């Protein structure tokens, strides 16, 4: 790895600088280097890893959607040659490469060393998310296995979170939010998506009285996202 | 998108 | 070059797709490949080249400014180690590399083959702009020569534009706008900047009566930018 | 920035 000669603490410092500079490809490379030092990640470090790759893959997903839409229209039309498909394929392969990189970091060896609920649920949720991004661009016979991998990671995260975290825990809430999106957008299960979002929202509502002002703000922010999706879906 |  | 095996027309098509997808690094690589085919660029193609590299270097400049500001504050303070300087230097070197790439394309061989005023003034103006971006990050004894190179390119573009284009020509207006910014921000000549912006604005105003609705809109948009700078500077 |  190109970051093998840099100190772990320097990689973390530079990831934070890269975030401030909106240099998310750099930020992800720095955090990959930090993971590859072999030590577990703190809560703050896990969030830096997630922010970095979320921004990188988010740009790729947005670009892939633009190109896929142009490609689909081109097949409704004048033959413009292979270029739209070629370039959509190029972006798709790069996106798949980033997802494979993240999944590889989780498998070597973040998840296996994660024993606390907050770390294990965080990682997986991430594993579910990046298999979900792979599913968005997959087609038949590979899509089914990718979908099952996403489902399996989300389900293990859910099982741990329900046993080990309060229903207002922001990690638990964000996992439920994203698993519900998986059900709606990937798994063709809108009723499961709605049920999950509603039960998650209602059980968090009943636990808000236990929270400080700052925790209350953290939890209600994600509950609003659940509500926003329920509003769109029902 | 509607995720976290 | 990695684009050497792709058709010129396919590179141009993919540059347009990359623009729609906001994939500006790809867009610049496609347009570099098109330039390296050795043929002159049409008006539309010149604009694709400029949009691509403007977006790439614009992100680098924004990041460099964030990091330079953090670095300057760190020297007012707790010693945080070499990391801020190292990372600012990394971004700076990458920025300089992009500017050198653009300048190399203009020198091999866009400017020498550009005989019409619209192409020659466009190219440079671009040469002035990318030496100006180099000047923004340069320090003494190199900064002076870089500043002179920017000035020389802008001056040749100005001389051609005043002889060969009407005062409302959008290329001429944008060149004057950017040369005035050069005077204000790089050359420590705010009075020259203000004089240039005012004379450019007034001479365009007096020529607006000759324009169609569409040309009128094109010219007044850039005149508003001149006015905006005069408002900030006076 | 204040350029074109
Ligand atoms: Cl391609
Ligand atoms: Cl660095
Ligand atoms: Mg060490
Ligand atoms: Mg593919
Ligand atoms: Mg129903
Ligand atoms: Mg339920
Ligand atoms: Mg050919
Ligand atoms: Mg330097
Ligand atoms: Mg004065
Ligand atoms: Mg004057």
């Amino acid at each position: 790895g190109a970051m093998g000669s840099m100190e772990r603490a320097s990689l973390i410092q530079k990831a934070k600088l890269a975030e401030q500079a909106e240099r998310y490809e750099d930020m992800a490379a720095f955090m990959k280097g930090a993971v590859e030092k072999g030590e577990e990640l703190s809560c703050e470090e896990r969030n830096l890893l997630s922010v970095a790759y979320k921004n990188v893959v988010g740009g790729q997903r947005a670009a892939w959607r633009v190109l896929s839409s142009i490609e689909q229209k081109s097949n409704e039309s004048e033959e413009k040659g292979p270029e739209v498909r070629e370039y959509r394929e190029k972006v798709e392969t790069e996106l798949q490469g980033v997802c494979d990189t993240v999944l590889g970091l989780l498998d070597s060896h973040l998840i296996k060393e994660a024993g606390d609920a907050e770390s294990r649920v965080f990682y997986l949720k991430m594993k579910g998310d990046y298999y979900r991004y792979l599913a968005e661009v997959a087609t038949g016979d590979d899509k089914k296995r990718i979908i099952d991998s996403a489902r399996s990671a989300y389900q293990e995260a859910m099982d741990i979170s329900k046993k080990e975290m309060p229903p207002t825990n922001p990690i638990r809430l964000g996992l439920a939010l994203n698993f519900s999106v998986f059900h709606y957008e990937i798994a063709n299960s809108p009723e499961e998506a709605i049920s999950l979002a509603k039960t998650t929202f209602d059980e968090a509502m009943a636990d808000l009285h236990t929270l400080s002002e700052d925790s209350y703000k953290d939890s209600t922010l994600i509950m609003q996202l659940l509500r926003d999706n329920l509003t769109l879906w029902t | 998108e509607h995720s976290l």
